[PDB]
């Protein structure tokens, strides 16, 4: 049912905190699909067709959020004002990059689609791609997502330091220890992009490459520390 | 004395309650034994000796007992015979005799712990 | 998480008529991990810091095993140190109970002394045969060891088929964490002489005859 | 209570994904209706008191949606990665055809209106109804039908995958692969009408014509 067989769940009743937190995660992913204007015509119905591609891509990346907000609080059940402040800073963050998703999501859907060659459309309805602005799309994106693992490597630290008071067995720090390892690889590769991109030792759009090209070396990394554990 | 053969890693505790339920209704001593290699040691003993009263086995042993004479045929009544499966009557026959009473189905199954393997093979 | 906030903790908790922090304070090896804290000048920092806790009224003067093990069990104090074989009186006892990392002084960690439980065989003994017998086939055997552990916990056994069970106990893995940060004692003939030296030098200091700096003075000769 | 007497129900206490799944059925009904326009005028009113039709047919079909999840989760009580998976894709397809759905129901509320003889309002508010607009209407609603049905068959077969790990009985085992046949059978009817549009085997709205009355005949079919 769970990830591991040695961990016991304290938090499999449902609090204030998890109700709440599932009603913005809704809300979030609701809203992102919802918030297009509803079609009036066949001409709009067709139109709005095209946006399940942009919106599959931000949803499944806000179910991979939800599920390790859900896989935390099922952990340590936790429920105290720092928890609840850093809950907090996460919804808080993953509310104001929702719509940037859509965005995101809408624009690369288009510049991928004229790659492998299904459309032709216009990418002069976005505005103006310079160097600044596809600069700026990366540190926004990537701050974003920095501070998302960010949180969550704060969140495992605050059920490690009350590791004593929630009865946690060397199995239980193990993981904690490891989830907090996990969280802050995950937020070096926005935090690597992010300074890559600020600096900026080209001077010109191979910056830009550089900075997208290490997220598809995640998968690596991850490995390695998966590898590690076992 | 009634005595029943059948093997020790069935539950020949019970077997002697049903056996103890019996004699209350009778007077019979109902007597439940289990002893070692008794699938190859029924048809020497019971082949001179007295041996048991009614011997309990998975069916695939039977024909050789059967076809050697060391088993009575079955009579039961309609009402009786209607009580369980068809199928299972097939089990216990023998050149269109019945040779035994069919009790439960049988078969092996991977049995296997929760806590040290979840999704097992 | 560190000693240095104790003597707040207990003026708040005297308002209340408890305790902060009782323990043994005549056996030298509950109050070697704050000596040991930083260290010589980490000596008498750490001695100190215990000095000034019966200086001021935190902790009694003559605090020994059986009156610090039932206040923390009646509930009249907050916290105490301890080992493992002190866990199953305060479960016989109406005490929700933690077992965690010892405080921190100036910084460092408290560095407790580890110790190894072991049985020797007497050298003018007849049963040295029966009693290797004893040792090996009964008692260091999941079996055995599991039948003194139910009674008074042993602690981190030293049989490998039990670091399953001793890995799912939370209470161990704050032995083992506070065992990381202290030392194995070695095993040298001059201890005995040691631990005489470092029980008076407490004793001397707690009661108030001998000062902190006379008492490494004497300590070290 | 529940459907089957014989069912031992794992999922009486509510969870993390049956919670967060019961905000989007609500967020979706809810954004449905209140996606309107508030009317600032009665002539504004009397227009959104037209849209309660199809927005009765869209709420029906949502619930009717929303029970079948209620009735999966409180079942199994799943909760794991691929039980989350199945169950994201769900919403997700949901969430696309909230708005395509006010549509297609606004769009028949008005030619079934002008049938019956309730309305005679115009048609051209939808904008061209050509062949392959109306053929692309059915290919739309029919892909997204068969995808729900689809994904409920996958959700039950995962369960059956877990059948020993749940400690499902006789019954219970017979029930999950009753209703795998069943979701799938449910896909069915809309990969049908979505293939005869495919396909177009007259060339004209003989093609459309059938894909729209394959649901009508839903049980029957079955
Ligand atoms: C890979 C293949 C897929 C490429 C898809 C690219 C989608 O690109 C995106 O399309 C939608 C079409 O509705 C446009 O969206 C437009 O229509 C929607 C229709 O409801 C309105 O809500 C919105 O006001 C308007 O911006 C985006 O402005 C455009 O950026
Ligand atoms: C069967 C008889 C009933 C037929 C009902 C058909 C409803 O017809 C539908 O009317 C509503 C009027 O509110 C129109 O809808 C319009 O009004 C609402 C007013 O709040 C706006 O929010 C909406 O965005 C706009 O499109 C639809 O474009 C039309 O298709
Ligand atoms: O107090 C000094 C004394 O400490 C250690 O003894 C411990 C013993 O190891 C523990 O098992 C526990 O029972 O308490 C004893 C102290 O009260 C040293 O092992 C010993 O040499 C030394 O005298």
């Amino acid at each position: 049912v769970g990830l591991n067989p040695n961990f016991s769940f304290r938090g499999k009743q449902q609090t204030r905190i998890e109700t709440f937190s599932d009603a913005v995660f809704a809300l979030a992913i609701a809203l992102l699909v919802l918030s297009s204007t509803i079609p009036e015509t066949f001409e709009d119905l067709w139109a709005s067709m095209r946006d399940v591609i942009p919106f599959a891509i931000c949803v499944a990346l806000i179910i991979v959020i939800w599920y390790q907000h859900y896989i935390f609080f099922l952990k340590y059940g936790l429920q105290d004002k720092v928890t609840i402040l850093l809950n907090t800073i996460l919804l808080f963050v993953l509310l104001v990059y929702v719509y940037p998703l859509k965005f995101l999501a809408r624009f690369l859907s288009e510049i991928y689609g004229g790659i492998f060659g299904i459309i032709e459309t216009d990418l002069s309805r976005f505005g103006e791609y310079s160097h600044q602005n596809l600069k700026l799309l990366m540190v926004n994106y990537g701050l974003g997502a920095f501070a998302i693992f960010l949180v969550f490597s704060l969140m495992y630290w605050r059920a490690y330091k009350m590791k004593s008071l929630l009865d946690l067995n060397s199995y239980e720090i193990f993981d904690t220890k490891s989830s907090i390892i996990a969280n802050l690889l995950m937020c070096s590769v926005p935090l690597l992009s992010l300074i890559i991109t600020l600096i900026d030792p080209w001077g010109n759009f191979r910056t830009t490459i550089l900075s997208g090209f290490l997220y598809f070396l995640y998968v690596p990394i991850m490995i390695v520390f998966g590898r590690i554990t076992s | 004395k009634l005595v029943i053969w059948i093997n020790g890693d069935k539950g020949y505790n019970g077997l002697a309650e049903v056996g103890k339920k019996f004699e209350k209704d009778t007077g019979i001593k109902v007597t439940v034994e289990h002893p070692d290699k008794l699938e190859e040691k029924f048809p020497q003993v019971a082949a001179t000796g007295d041996g048991p009263d009614i011997i309990f086995w998975a069916h695939d042993r039977f024909g050789g007992y059967a076809q050697s004479g060391l088993l009575a045929e079955i009579t039961p009544d309609k009402a009786f015979q209607d009580k369980l499966y068809p199928f299972t009557w097939d089990a216990v026959r023998y050149n269109g005799k019945l040779i035994a009473y069919p009790i439960a189905v049988e078969a092996l199954s991977l049995i296997y712990n929760k806590d040290l393997l979840p999704n097992p093979p | 998480k560190t000693w240095e906030e104790i003597p707040a903790l207990d003026k708040e908790l005297k308002a209340k008529g408890k305790s902060a922090l009782m323990f043994n304070l005549q056996e030298p090896y509950f109050t070697w991990p704050l000596i040991a804290a930083d260290g010589n000048a980490g000596a008498k920092a750490g001695l100190t810091f215990l000095v000034d806790l019966i200086k001021n009224k935190h902790m009694n003067a003559d605090t020994d095993y059986s009156i610090a093990e039932a206040a923390f069990n009646k509930g009249e104090t907050a916290m105490t140190i301890n080992g493992p074989w002190a866990w199953s009186n305060i479960d016989t006892s109406k005490v929700n109970y933690g077992v965690t990392v010892l405080p921190t002084f100036k910084g460092q960690p408290s560095k407790p002394f580890v110790g190894v439980l072991s049985a020797g065989i007497n050298a003018a003994s007849p049963n040295k045969e029966l009693a290797k017998e004893f040792l090996e086939n009964y008692l260091l055997t999941d079996e055995g060891l599991e039948a003194v552990n139910k009674d008074k916990p042993l602690g981190a056994v030293a049989l490998k088929s039990y670091e399953e069970e001793l890995a799912k106990d939370p209470r161990i893995a704050a032995t083992m964490e506070n065992a990381q940060k202290g030392e194995i004692m070695p095993n040298i003939p001059q201890m005995s002489a040691f631990w005489y030296a470092v029980r008076t030098a407490v004793i001397n200091a707690a009661s108030g005859r001998q000062t902190v700096d006379e008492a490494l003075k004497d300590a070290q000769t």
